């Protein structure tokens, strides 16, 4: 299995007209540590993409999305919304049904029309309304939102959770930690956090 | 196994335990013989139902007349007080199953334990071939835990509905789940045994019903 | 998953459990299990099901006819022939209900397959009316979610009659919504510790 | 899992990791490693801790009979002797630390293999790599006690840092001829920001 | 193959083993496993053992006729990017390429040192200072405790030396020394009395 | 599965029954098993090749004229060749049997069974068929043998679906569990 | 195939002067449900509370053994009461003798030290044994103890203001919070984990004595 | 091999094959297969086992008079369960056919057919044996039954054995494929 | 393990490396493989792990035994047969000891040298030079040019310090030196400074 | 087999055995393991003898097509990397040994994982352990070419002699800047008695 060679974890929580979005910066080669500067999160415009899984992958993937969210803005002339992102993902996930990435992608964002906050997991979507997880740690990621998540949190409450649920589902799992890092996303602003984890 | 009997299906009811079985025993695909009483009655409290290795069940059949013999050695109150109990039946097989399993010659079976015992409770325990032991309101072997089991279960969800349920009602889910048994299950037969251990009427075991 | 199929005197009813899993893990809870190829065509499977949609739409808009539930299983059929689902919907020509090839009066798919059709054949007669089809597909998946492990959740009911629109009664039963927690989790603010903080440039 | 156990001019320092991993979950942060044998004797266990922890419970009972038929303690030669006659009859590594008159501070390395081998410094585990570097670059006999807890608490660190499957805490032990001294445990989380903020090392962790 | 990277304040220093074994012999005792890319980029590779040195001739190939092309030389960082890219497209091809290379290379227009590690499957990394395989068990211990930014090119180099005595102490092979080269403004140029 | 077609004085006579298994569970106890290939021409297994034999022999229809029998046959093994029992009549051939084994050989049988049940009533058919039989004295003899089939076959059951293949046209029997299992 | 796998998620707290042991009711075989309450959480005597999860005729066995041990103690040290470090060690002793053919269990055993203060003990199938704090086994042992760690001992958890300096300092849980904690914990893992609903015991060990809960969970 | 006992209204028949073959090889085409456990007690393989056995009854004659054939099964199954047809004879029983199954179970039944040519006479015998058969009915249900088994079996084959098993004795019958193939 | 075995005019030397290596570390680099089992024969041995350790110490306490009980030193023909049948018993065992050792001593009564190497399946055989396994594909040809039956112990040293620098220069493996003793009538002795 | 070559003052000593077996049979005790790929370039077979007789051959008419179309015969360099891309491309051990004006002697050795290295000594085969010790022994610079054809005769005897599939009879070949001078073929066993007899080596076979 490729997802666990090099670990790593992402999980996006919806809030009160905000999301969130935050991975584990560990970069490993099995047990082996190599980098703590592995931000699996990227954003095209104002969507936000965290992918874990093989990381070559990640890098490939991103690259791909890139190219792709470009390319749509240049014949759009506009930027892709969340929805329409993840239709994306969706479909170019299924482009390579037998040659597939292994990977898990997060999309994180906020409609720019409806301004409505927009999460999604997935080639079929999980179009959750809550919490979406994603990595080595997804079964300490769900005990940890399961347990903690409550609705229309502010986005500091939601930081706070959000952050929360991370670092305790990294602190249970071998192969996620080296530091972790949020995304606090509104309309108008977003927040990039580095946070402070035990370092083994 | 090779000859091998196929589920057995059983609930508790406010006054006692039902158990049903089939009576064929297939041969692969072929169905071979039609003639295999798998419910077991042992005292006048206790049936046994066996399902799987037609073999080994006929070896469990032994050993429980076998064990109603051993009890009434010495034993003036062998058909009083001192009667064999649903439950001393149950861990004697559950032993004998799980020290096979042990020894890596396992009795291919799963045994269900009907009966009342002496102070009146509906006994209904499993065991399998690996010892696995459970106790529920309702319970089923193979074909029937897949299919049975939510028939039998929409009359006694829990333990507070046993009280509620009538042995009209419960002899009625019973040969209802036999019948969708038959319809659904390749090694399964038209006719089947039926016994209902009540703590009040005692043993009533009904053979040759056909679906 | 638990997916059903029953066919009434002037249509035919599709439902499912909308739990998805990852092992022993349930990745999405509310997952929509019932999948439209066409409006009166849909499917439910225990990617080809959008294609098929996308090649229906285009076949229909060229023969300006509606679509018919033999076009789209004959699609499905031969494209994962090239490389398990229930069909079922309302043409011209009538209700039908498809598995993938066998046709059916009542049909259930995936873990809770066997619980569904137990309900099914227990309480299942001929010349069904639009509500006991839809009372009899609900309890068939509600047994598949109290019996099997692999499905839970909520039921979703697609209902398609011959004369009507399809109606997609999405969470048509929620039998499973979690009680309040004991205690609200809400940490207070700076309960996390931060080592730098900046805003993005979006 | 990382153990380790060097000797020095004041005995032995015996430091473990607390960390157990069921794959890739972390079922526990706070396991014991370290084996009390007896006031005199420790042994640490890396893999098979079962095997281990028995074994040299039973260890203890054979010392126990020895010094009353004796009356005199078992050396660390005989008790890892007897260790790897058990372990290669039944065919996970174990340091056997212990100080006796006779020998003195004395360290064996006993393996599944059956192999044993006294020594000054061993490490064994999925970390040991990154200790073995640390007491190797910082090793000597006349490295004082306080010196020699923390360079056994630095070695842990740099296993737990770089290596996922060693983690938790440290456990410093220190034999000495009166007999072990256990030194604490230590969090390797509060234990990295400390040591990067006195010493000036891990500069690629952002803190 | 052993391959050491260290990015210090103003220059990148590589260090490869020497060994070169088939089956019973070490055929070889002296082999470079780097090749120059660009004037002032630097690739070192180890792994399998024909895939390494076609691999490496044919980004070097690349990067020359890019070079030829626009008249210019490619950034250390669009060079990392085109291996990367080499690399992922080989892990999936009918038979990938089993090689890991460090990149070192000076960028001569942010007039800052760069290293990238870029194993098989092509998951590329800035680092400064990096290594493949069991290397990195033996030498990040030590980088942990004495790497700083503002290194000089002296001080690297006793690094170096330093780990590479560790991996000659606790590894159990013999790769028979290494072969030391400084990428920086000036170019490559080779230490040969390591 | 227990399937069996007879040619008899005025045609052939197509029996099936209806029961599909998945191991011991039966997932349809309706089946349909008896396939229109074309007009009077049927075949049962005992999908996919089915839809591309009736392809194939639409175009001949179209192009060449109505096929026979033998036509349908040679379809069939060619595109199996590069366990079918194709059963039909025509005025000609006044009703023909093909078998098409799991090894892609054709024969043409007064009679054939194939399927799981086919095996315990080798013998029972071997004895009790007889050539130019009448219509109903054809119906009873694959009544018989295919009751004999589901009592002995575990994956034969339900309905015994015929279809009667003459020159009046196609009629479609049904025998439930009731009456054959008495016989 | 000797063994098996029945599910049941099983959680032992040690309080300051309480213990706690909790586990599903639930008793499954591959995606079928057993039963809906079968206890794998067991009063052994002594104020000592067991649970052996994992393979389920191998943890009848023990338990069975565990209780034939108890009452041979009784029988040998006229009805003296067993510490729960001795019941370790003897636990130890009972799944040594099958190293070879292991119980395919990982038990727990919780109560009081000889001090007054909740003891929790867990083992390995082979036969290692530690005393713990807190203790989670089964299946969805996973989902949760991050959350017991992040709410009972306030990992990751720091005093507002002192930017990450002061960690939020430990603190005295009732049973009664613990009980809460433990009862949201399963309901979180009831949801995301199919093996874990139909209801929970919590099986609470005092000076007073052992003292049973039962609250239901979600039955799909 | 096809081997099958019958009861009848004197006692029982023993009718076996006398073909074993190994593969496509007939090694003996005149095999005996019928063989003697105990005076009017006789069983067929579908033989070491049967040493044992003989070895048993014998000491049980020796000691407890003459057994049953109830006995002789409760022997070959405490053997075999720690595909054999056990017919027999006894004044008391006037005849008993026990079949003992490839798992070890042991069945009484009037009528018994084991082997490899069985399973296409399945069908046959169900229809065609009746109660009670007189002694020339059950040769000739035996003698048809065999013969179809033959004919449809490769493994079976050459003469019919037969034993007859009745008060007044033990009778040996013997049919050669030019009478019982043309039946 | 690297164990060489050389007889010459008056004296048998051997030597064995001194590596220990368990998995991914060399855990020790001063380990001897001899044990003396009189004091006039000698016992190297090589194989794994823990078996020649085992077999060694239990050889040498059976021919311990011997001579106290005979208050007399088998000869170094004796003690070779006697190790030679506990090999042949351990290939045909349970679990059999993967041994392999060269046996040099002093026979005081012939007042002449003898090696013995036999192998784990029980193989012996008497040799002038010998080595285990691959060591010999290293050795052999300098000892097939340069032997002499009357080499005296100082060119046997000599030989035996050429035959490993050539182990160490073509072998893919570090073994960390070798350990040389010297077995003649004045008993056995160590070469420190080889 | 056993195949060397060497780089001298006078240019590149080849020597090869002859003994092809099949199993435990000896099939042919006179193999030609030498390649005579044109006038200036040889290659050596050790493993996969067909497809280094046919692609170095093919090797051999691609020099003549380069010699026709730049009026200059290929290198060594060009002629081993042509050769070791054919072989990565198909993914034995063979030499490549020329002496061309610019280069000079040059010996490249490629192999069936598609290595291809420069150097000064190459030994190929099952005996190539001791060829290699006998050469790195007596090997020189400096070393004449009477010297240096014995050098490869005494190295392939040692071979031949230790190793069961190496023997047969030894072919030596010298690379010359005017072309490669082939030195005969010389029996293995009257070479051995012969070395024995003049040289005092191999004492412990009795002649």
């Amino acid at each position: 299995d490729p997802s666990s060679i090099n670990g790593g974890i992402v999980v996006a929580m919806t809030g009160k007209d905000c999301v969130a979005i935050a991975c584990d910066l560990r970069l490993g080669s099995q047990s082996l540590g190599v980098s703590n500067k592995f931000e699996k999160i990227f954003h095209y415009g104002h969507v936000f993409l965290g992918i874990t899984g093989l990381a070559t992958d990640v890098t490939t993937l991103n690259e791909m999305f890139r190219y792709k969210t470009n390319l749509y803005k240049l014949k759009e002339e506009r930027a892709i919304e969340p929805e329409t992102f993840t239709q994306l993902v969706s479909s170019s996930l299924y482009e390579r049904r037998f040659g597939p990435y292994f990977v898990g992608p997060v999309v994180a964002g906020i409609n720019s029309k409806s301004g409505k906050p927009f999460i999604a997991g997935f080639g079929c979507i999980d179009e959750a309304k809550d919490f979406i997880v994603s990595g080595t740690a997804s079964d300490q990621l769900f005990g940890m939102c399961e347990s903690l998540y409550e609705p229309n949190l502010e986005p500091e409450d939601l930081f706070e959770t959000i952050s929360q649920a991370l670092l305790n589902a990294a602190d249970r799992d071998a192969l996620s930690g080296w530091g972790a890092v949020v995304y606090i996303i509104k309309k108008d602003e977003v927040v990039k956090r580095y946070l402070k984890m035990r370092q083994d | 196994p090779i000859v091998t009997g196929t589920s057995v299906i059983s609930m508790k009811y406010d006054n006692g335990v039902i158990i049903a079985a089939d009576n064929l025993g297939s041969y692969g695909s072929l169905l071979r013989f039609n003639g295999v009483e798998r419910l077991i009655p042992v005292g006048d409290n206790t049936v046994v139902g066996i399902s799987g290795d037609i073999s080994d069940m006929q070896h469990i059949e032994r050993l429980l007349k076998d064990l109603v013999t051993e009890n009434a050695y010495d034993n003036p109150l062998a058909d009083a007080e001192e009667a064999l109990e649903p439950s001393y039946i149950f861990e004697y097989l559950a032993t004998v199953m799980y020290q096979r399993r042990s020894k890596m010659n396992p009795l291919w079976n799963a045994i269900i334990v009907a009966g009342v015992q002496s102070n009146g409770d509906q006994f209904l325990r499993y065991v399998n071939l690996l010892g696995v032991t459970y106790s529920s309101p309702t319970l089923a072997t193979g074909f029937g835990a897949h299919m049975a089991n939510p028939l039998l279960r929409k009359v006694v969800d829990r333990e507070s509905d046993i009280p509620k349920t009538t042995v009209q009602v419960a002899e009625e889910a019973i040969v209802n789940a036999m019948r969708v048994l038959y319809y659904r299950d390749a090694r399964s037969s038209r006719n089947f045994s039926l016994a209902i251990i009540d703590k009040n009427t005692g043993l009533t075991f009904k053979k040759n019903l056909q679906v | 998953t638990t997916i059903v199929g029953v066919k009434f005197n002037n249509g035919v009813v599709i439902a499912a459990d909308t739990r998805s899993t990852q092992g022993p893990i349930v990745a999405d809870k509310n997952c929509a299990k019932l999948h439209r190829i066409s409006p009166k065509i849909w499917c439910a499977g225990a990617a080809v099901t959008q294609l098929i949609g996308s090649n229906i739409e285009l076949h229909s808009l060229y023969t300006s006819r509606e679509p018919r539930v033999v076009s789209a299983l004959q699609m499905l059929k031969q494209h994962l022939f090239k490389y398990y689902l229930i069909v079922a919907g309302v043409d011209p020509t009538g209700s039908h209900l498809f598995s993938i090839t066998d046709v059916g009066y009542y049909l259930s798919l995936g873990s809770g397959s066997l619980a569904a059709m137990a309900v099914l054949e227990s309480h299942w007669k001929q010349d069904l009316t639009k509500e006991e089809a839809i009372k009899l597909a609900s309890d068939a998946i509600q047994a598949g979610i109290w019996n099997d492990l692999g499905s839970g959740s909520n039921v979703d009911v697609c209902v398609m009659e011959i004369g009507k629109d399809a109606e997609y009664l999405r969470n048509y039963l929620t039998p499973n919504v979690r009680e309040e927690k004991q205690k609200s989790y809400k940490f207070p603010r700076g309960t996390t510790a931060v080592l730098k903080e900046s805003i993005v440039n979006i | 899992t990382t153990t380790l156990a060097f000797r020095f001019q004041g005995g032995i320092i015996v430091a473990v990791d607390s960390r157990a991993t069921a794959g890739n979950w972390v079922a526990s942060q706070t396991v014991k490693k370290v084996i009390e044998i007896n006031p005199f004797l420790l042994g640490t266990m890396a893999g098979g801790a079962a095997d281990c922890q028995f074994w040299e419970t039973w260890l203890g009972s054979q010392c126990r009979l020895h010094e009353l038929r004796e009356k005199e303690r078992i050396s660390v030669a005989a008790a890892s002797k007897i260790l790897s006659n058990l372990v290669y009859q039944y065919k996970m590594g174990t340091m056997i630390c212990g100080y006796t008159r006779k020998e003195g501070p004395t360290i064996y390395y006993v393996d599944s293999d059956g192999t044993r081998l006294k020594g000054d410094i061993f490490c064994v585990g999925s970390g040991q790599t990154f200790a073995y570097g640390v007491l190797d670059s910082n090793y000597k006999w006349d490295l004082s006690v306080e010196d020699a807890l923390y360079l056994g608490k630095r070695s842990i660190l740099a296993a737990a840092h770089r290596d996922a499957y060693s983690g938790g805490s440290v456990n410093l032990y220190h034999v000495t001829e009166d007999g072990w001294i256990y030194h604490g445990n230590h969090d390797v989380g509060e234990l990295f920001w400390k040591v990067k903020e006195e010493e000036g090392s891990f500069n690629n962790v952002i803190g | 193959d052993i391959i050491l990277g260290i990015r210090v304040q103003d220059s990148v220093i590589l260090a490869s083993s020497k060994a070169v074994t088939r089956g019973i012999s070490v055929l070889k005792d002296s082999d470079d496993k780097t090749r120059q890319l660009s004037p002032h980029t630097l690739m070192s590779f180890a792994g399998e053992a024909g895939d390494t040195v076609q691999f490496a001739e044919y980004i070097q190939a690349n990067i020359q006729l890019y070079s030829i092309r626009e008249d210019y030389e490619l950034s250390p960082q669009a060079v990392s990017s085109f291996v990367r890219q080499e690399l992922a497209k080989s892990i999936r091809s009918r038979r990938p390429y089993q090689v890991n290379v460090l990149i070192g290379g000076y960028d001569k227009k942010k007039n800052k040192p760069e290293l990238y590690q870029i194993d098989y499957l092509g998951t590329k990394v800035e680092l400064p200072y990096g290594a493949h395989g069991y290397s990195g068990f033996y030498t990040f211990f030590l980088l942990d405790h004495h790497y700083r930014p503002d290194m000089t090119t002296e001080e690297g180099l006793d690094l170096l030396k330093l780990c590479v005595q560790e991996l000659e102490k606790r590894m159990p092979m013999d790769f028979k020394g290494v072969i030391v080269k400084i990428v920086d403004k000036d170019g490559i140029r080779q230490v040969d009395d390591f | 599965t227990s399937i069996m077609a007879v040619t008899f004085k005025d045609g052939v006579i197509l029996g099936a029954d209806s029961r599909t298994t998945t191991g011991a569970y039966i997932a349809n106890r309706v089946t349909d098993k008896l396939t229109r290939v074309h007009d009077k021409i049927w075949c049962c297994r005992s999908q996919a090749i089915a839809d591309i034999v009736q392809y194939h022999l639409e175009l001949y229809t179209s192009q060449y004229g109505t096929p026979s029998t033998e036509t349908a046959a040679s379809v069939f093994k060619e595109l199996c060749y590069e366990g079918i029992i194709v059963a039909g009549y025509d005025d000609k051939n006044k009703g023909e049997v093909y078998t098409i084994p799991l090894g892609g050989s054709v024969h043409k049988l007064p009679y054939a069974i194939a399927g799981s049940g086919s095996t315990f009533i080798y013998g029972y058919c071997d004895k009790n068929f007889r050539e130019n039989m009448s219509k109903e004295e054809t119906v009873d003899f694959i009544k018989h043998s295919l009751s004999q089939a589901i009592k002995w076959d575990g994956s034969s059951g339900g309905v015994i679906r015929m279809v009667v293949l003459t020159a009046a046209g196609v009629e479609r029997l049904i025998f439930y569990p009731d009456e054959y299992e008495q016989l | 195939n000797p063994y098996g796998d029945n599910g049941g998620t099983i959680l032992g707290i040690a309080g300051e002067d309480f213990a706690v042991l909790a586990g599903d009711t639930r008793n499954i075989t591959d995606y079928s449900i057993n039963s809906r309450y079968e206890p794998k959480v067991f009063d052994c005597g002594d104020n000592i509370v067991m649970s052996a999860n994992g393979f389920a005729a191998d943890g009848d066995a023990l338990v069975k053994r565990f209780k034939n041990s108890v009452k041979w103690y009784h029988f040998d040290h006229n009805d003296k009461k067993l510490s729960i470090n001795s019941a370790a060690r003897n636990i130890q002793h009972l799944l040594y003798g099958k190293r070879f053919f292991p119980y395919y269990v990982h038990t727990i055993i919780a109560g009081l030290d000889e001090d007054g203060k909740g003891a929790v003990y867990s083992f390995d199938p082979v036969g290692s044994y530690e005393r713990e704090q807190c203790r989670a086994g089964g299946a969805a042992a996973s989902l949760i103890m991050p959350f017991l760690d992040n709410q009972v001992n306030f990992k990751n958890q720091y005093e507002p203001g002192t930017n990450g300096k002061v960690k939020k300092p430990l603190k005295y849980l009732s049973v009664e919070e613990v009980i809460k904690l433990v009862r949201d914990s399963f309901t979180s893992a009831t949801e995301r984990h199919i093996q874990v609903g139909d209801g929970l015991e919590i099986l609470i060990v005092t000076k007073d004595g052992v003292r049973k809960e039962f609250y239901e969970l979600k039955r799909d």
